[PDB]
């Protein structure tokens, strides 16, 4: 199990990965664009409530 | 003699119109309140959702 030098290398290199990702590493505009895409995509499917807390009714009797 | 007597007999059952709209009304407010409450729900339900997708 010690033997598998790639295996202990993927492993390397994800602890190296973990200690860096202080900020997504090697992102590019790429991120951010898609990040924003898929986030608007979402905002639309779901609403444009408010989106801290609960919104209000005033519902109306018959 | 007996059309007023099946006339009387109807005045007794007269009531049931009104029986009627008692029913509708307070069913209708009934319905109003369970939908008020499945709204809330699925408005909330949808909400978090919203945060889990995410």
């Amino acid at each position: 199990d010690p033997v598998q030098k790639l295996f202990v290398d993927k492993i390397r290199e994800y602890r190296t990965k973990r200690q860096t990702s202080g900020g997504p590493v090697d992102a590019g505009p790429e991120y951010q664009q898609d990040l924003d895409r898929e986030l608007f995509k979402l905002k639309q499917m779901y609403g444009k409530a408010d989106m801290n807390t609960f919104p209000n009714f005033t519902f109306e009797d018959p | 003699i007996d059309m007023e007597k099946s006339q009387q007999a109807l005045v007794q059952k007269r009531h049931y119109l009104f029986d009627v709209q008692r029913n509708n009304i307070a069913m209708a407010l009934e319905v109003t309140y369970r939908e008020r409450l499945h709204r809330v729900y699925r408005e909330v339900k949808n909400r978090l959702d919203y945060h889990i997708s995410v």
